[PDB]
């Protein structure tokens, strides 16, 4: 669940990739199913939306049993897991996943060639906010990171809702394709990490499920201040928590090789300077020929 | 076998062996039989479709965290006649048993629902017999009644003691908790242990509280005989029923007719006369729903899950907007430009609040300026019928503070207080003002703030407050001289001023012209409609089927389904704009301003660009779509440009139409 200990239980179930994937919370049916689940668990809606600290202690203590008996009905049996929780005297307790989420949020939104250099300088600066958050004396930074993580997850959820409602995810035999052109929050997706977050959200939702053959996904975004794309190849994922011989085997990311070969053969002034070779920057005009060549290559 | 656990059968249950219905029901075995039969009815009842109605109702009840299960009286009467008779004759104990059997059907679906709501109430929807406050007599005492009236007065919600605990003054022993009647006070005279004449201090370690409210129900003006004083009754609203009825509304009250001893009554009258009250069981909002009395259920605008699926299926159709427009006032022959505007106003736009500093209206106002006999009042009546919350007012029949809000002195507290008006009553609804041009200037001017700011400001008698008026206004007016003069500009044909005209999003000018083909077609349609509506031209199922067959001729969508669709779209759909042609809209606005520079023309301001956006939002909403498409924006642009062109004069109309042909 997303930041269970620093938000409400309703928010924790709502803004979770796995819960949305297994319930489709991006439409009204998913919300109705979630409300029905909460009603059968015996937790009032007002109680669920209460913050974690002030939630009724009886329900908080019984939460483990309540989940043990009710999550199986709705297919959320995988929510049960064992993690590491760290506490300091007279302070709140924070789990490892929540700490990592706060650090990533600080890294992402913490606060021609010239603009690119300025953006990369800003990211380098955010690195130091993330570094400072690792200290026990700087807890205000951690709280700020938690709030930014909540906001970023909300924005990514809105963008994913927009993508899925419009049916923007074109399906080609070799691979899937999704291109963002006129979203409300296009600026947030200049950072590769936010784009990867959105890509993971989309991969878990409606793709990990539906019993559809695994297919690599292409996610692209556009920034008007520079008029270029940020293409990011994403490897497919097996259903979460499904131990199997084929699930035991890993899935490799072949997009770096195909992108490099296309760039070398073609002439579109593509950038492969990023460490993650699957993320490239493409000029506005060249994306259509690049995708044509990608489809015709068949090396994905 | 324990005799207290044995049960009878239904035919044996019909045969009564007690001195009264209450005594028969209260017997252990009879109570067990009644509970078993009620549970069977709840679990096994099936409609024409074949699915359990009450299973779905219980599922929805649990989903929404509610504590009221609605049961239709007709269903119970058909399924179990004897139980319906018992409920009619002895509502109290029957309702207690029904409430118990309902928390065991709810708990069947949601095992741990007791942690949300301790108890669940059963509400009767359609009692076959309807009484007036004048018709009530002593024979209706301690029996379920259904009355209609006007909520003249209201109290604040108070916590009432569910259980009262008593302790002896002298002995100090604490008597057990006792049930608190809603009607009158509970007292202990004779102590079981102490046997002390003296009173008991009322004390309790822990007490459970209940919501309580009281209203003054008055005969509605429509039903009271002309020129006669109205009769009134006091209605008591218990938990979950409070705040459902607001003062000035018209409601139908299903409750228990109860009497109690009143000393002052006796004193004043001089006879042993008992005061009377009504214990509300269910409330149905009858305001603005006179023509909707033929339906069933407490709320006719509510929907079920299957109806929601049907709404989705209807919306997925490509030509949904055309069908919706065609279904607006099917009995009116043409005026496809007055139907489109009415549909857009009914669906409305999406209000916006930019960063919490800027507020933008999200409602559409329409004005009908036309000839005397062009079916405007009928359109207003249809809009009143279809809208969820509607208020109808006439020109001179409306005062400047009858609209908006007014200040009075409270009879009880002798203090200045605030009352609502037409606008207030039409919150998130529609306000219809027939004979707009005949309004007093003062009266007219009142609505200026309300129509754009969506708020009412009152500074009177030390009362400094701002209300919410999020109501759309559709008005019908007659041009100066009683007939439109197409040669003169629009401004010279009406006496309204620039601000009021600008506040109206859509203008629909109606002209009556003599034409052989148009006259023939209109006369044929009118005659066909008149023949169709002639009163002479299961039994309930047969009546519904023939009504549906009659309706199918003139409307592609059922009217009740249309009202439910409109309510669902308004409540659950909030479209947004993300992809749109900025240059197209900007050029359209600039061209409109340039053409409107002419003297006496229809005023044009940024309000109309915002109205174009609002109409695009409404068109998107008509399809239950979460995003505005280019087609909806084009349709809104066409509507606005067509209205502007039609508002012009004859001489320049051809030039204007030729110039604007690109957008339309
Ligand atoms: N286009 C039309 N289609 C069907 N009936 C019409 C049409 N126009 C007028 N009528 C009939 O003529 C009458 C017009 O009266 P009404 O519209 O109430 O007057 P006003 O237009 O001043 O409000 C109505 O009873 C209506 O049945
Ligand atoms: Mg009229
Ligand atoms: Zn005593």
């Amino acid at each position: 669940l997303f930041l269970l200990r620093h938000s409400s239980l309703y928010d924790s179930f709502y803004y979770s990739n796995y819960v949305n994937a297994k319930l489709s919370l991006w439409n009204e049916n998913g919300k109705k199913r979630l409300h029905k689940m909460f009603a059968r668990m015996g937790i009032p809606l007002s109680t669920a939306q209460e913050t974690w600290l002030y939630m009724d202690h009886s329900i908080k203590r019984e939460l483990g049993i309540i989940f043990d008996k009710n999550l199986d009905r709705y297919g959320l049996q995988d929510i049960i897991r064992d993690g590491f929780v760290r506490t300091l005297g007279y302070r709140g307790s924070i789990s490892a996943s929540e700490f990592v989420e706060a650090l990533t949020a600080l890294l992402e939104v913490g606060n021609s060639a010239q603009k690119l250099t300025n953006l990369r300088k800003r990211w380098v600066s955010n690195f130091w906010l993330s570094w400072d958050a690792l200290d026990d004396r700087k807890v205000e930074l951690l709280n700020r990171g938690i709030q930014l993580a909540q906001d970023l997850q909300r924005a990514i959820f809105n963008t994913g809702v927009a993508i899925l409602e419009k049916k923007l995810i074109k399906h080609l035999r070799i691979y899937r394709l999704c291109v963002l052109q006129d979203g409300p929050d296009l600026d947030l997706y200049r950072n590769p990490l936010t784009l990867l977050r959105l890509g993971n959200w989309l991969i878990e939702c409606c793709a990990e499920s539906e019993d559809k053959q695994l297919l690599p996904m292409v996610l692209a975004s556009i920034d008007e201040n520079t008029d270029t794309y940020l293409v990011a190849g994403l490897t497919p994922r097996y259903p979460r928590g499904l131990d199997t011989i084929h699930t035991k085997k890993p899935i490799l990311n072949n997009f770096s090789m195909a992108f490099q070969q296309i760039t070398a053969e073609t002439d579109a002034k593509v950038r492969i300077d990023n460490f993650e070779s699957s993320i490239i920057e493409i000029r506005r005009e060249d994306l259509s020929p690049f995708l044509e060549k990608l489809t015709l290559s068949g090396l994905l | 076998i324990d005799p207290l656990r044995e049960e009878l059968t239904l035919e044996s249950l019909s045969n009564v062996k007690a001195n009264s219905y209450s005594e028969w029901i209260t017997q252990p075995n009879v109570s067990r039989t009644i509970a078993r039969e009620l549970k069977s009815f709840l679990l096994e009842y099936t409609d024409e479709t074949g699915r359990s109605v009450y299973g779905a109702r219980i599922r929805t009840l649990g989903e929404m965290n509610s504590e009221s299960l609605e049961v239709n009286y007709r269903h119970l009467a058909e399924s179990k006649a004897i139980l319906a008779l018992f409920l009619a004759k002895c509502p109290e104990e029957m309702l207690k048993i029904f409430d118990l059997v309902a928390m065991e059907a709810t708990e069947l679906h949601y095992p741990d629902y007791a942690r949300i709501h301790s108890e669940i109430h059963v509400r009767i929807s359609d009692f076959p017999t309807i009484y007036s406050l004048r018709e009530l007599r002593e024979s209706n005492l301690s029996s379920l009644v259904r009355v209609t009236g006007v909520v003249t007065r209201r109290t604040g919600v108070f916590p009432q003691l569910k259980y009262v605990k008593f302790n002896c003054l002298k002995c100090g022993s604490i008597l057990g908790p006792f049930f608190q009647d809603s009607n009158e006070e509970i007292r202990i005279s004779f102590c079981t242990n102490c046997k002390s004449k003296g009173p008991f201090r009322v004390n309790g370690e822990k007490t459970v509280y209940r919501n309580y409210q009281r209203v003054t129900l008055q005969e509605a003006p429509g039903t009271v005989p002309p020129g006669r004083l109205p009769r009134h009754r006091e209605v008591i609203l218990l938990a979950d029923l409070v705040d459902v009825s607001k003062p000035g509304e018209e409601v139908e009250v299903t409750g228990i007719y109860k009497n109690n001893y009143d000393g002052n009554l006796n004193a004043k009258n001089g006879f042993p006369v008992f005061a009377t009250i009504i214990e509300a069981n269910s409330i149905k909002r009858r305001e603005g729903n006179t023509a909707n009395e033929g339906e069933e259920g407490l709320d006719v605008f509510s929907w079920t899950e299957e109806e929601e699926r049907e709404f989705r299926k209807i919306s997925r159709d490509r030509g949904i907007i055309d069908k919706i427009i065609s279904s607006m006032a099917p009995s009116i022959y043409g005026h496809r430009d007055i139907k489109t505007a009415v549909a857009c106003s009914l669906f409305g736009g999406v209000p916006k609040n930019v960063n919490g500093k800027h507020s933008i209206r999200g409602d559409i106002n329409v004005l009908l300026l036309g000839d005397p006999g062009t079916a405007k009042s009928q359109i207003l009546k249809y809009v009143e019928k279809t809208a969820h919350r509607a208020v109808f007012a006439t020109g001179q029949g409306a005062s400047a503070v009858g609209l908006t809000a007014s200040v009075r002195k409270d009879p009880i507290t002798k203090e200045w207080t605030l009352e609502g008006g037409a606008l207030v009553l039409a919150d998130k609804g529609v306000c219809l003002i027939d004979e707009f041009d005949k309004m007093n200037d003062q009266d007219r001017t009142s609505i200026h703030e309300a129509m754009e700011q969506q708020s009412i400001s009152i500074s009177k008698a030390g009362i400094v407050t701002t209300l919410q008026a999020r109501c759309s206004i559709i008005a019908a007016a007659n041009p100066n001289g009683g007939r439109y003069n197409s040669t003169l500009p629009l401004a010279q044909n009406v006496s309204l001023t620039e601000p009021i005209l600008s506040r109206f999003d859509i203008l629909c000018v109606v002209r009556d012209l003599v034409d052989e083909e148009a006259d023939e077609r209109l006369a044929t349609f009118v005659v066909d409609s008149h023949v169709r509506s002639h009163p002479e031209n299961n039994a309930r199922q047969r009546r519904l089927q023939r009504q549906r067959k009659k309706e199918e001729e003139i409307s592609p969508i059922p009217q009740e389904l249309l009202m439910k669709y409109i309510h669902y779209a308004r409540t659950k759909i909030y479209p947004k704009l993300h992809q749109m042609d900025m240059d197209k809209v900007s050029r359209v606005y600039a061209d409109l301003r340039r053409e409107s520079i002419s003297t006496g023309s229809f005023p044009i301001t940024v309000r109309h660009l915002e109205s174009i956006l609002r109409i695009a939002e409404s068109f998107a909403k008509m399809r239950l779509s979460e995003f505005v498409s280019s087609y909806d924006l084009d349709r809104a642009i066409k509507v606005v440009v067509d209205s502007f062109v039609d508002a012009q004069k004859v001489s320049v109309r051809r030039q204007l139409r030729r110039s604007f042909a690109i957008y339309t």
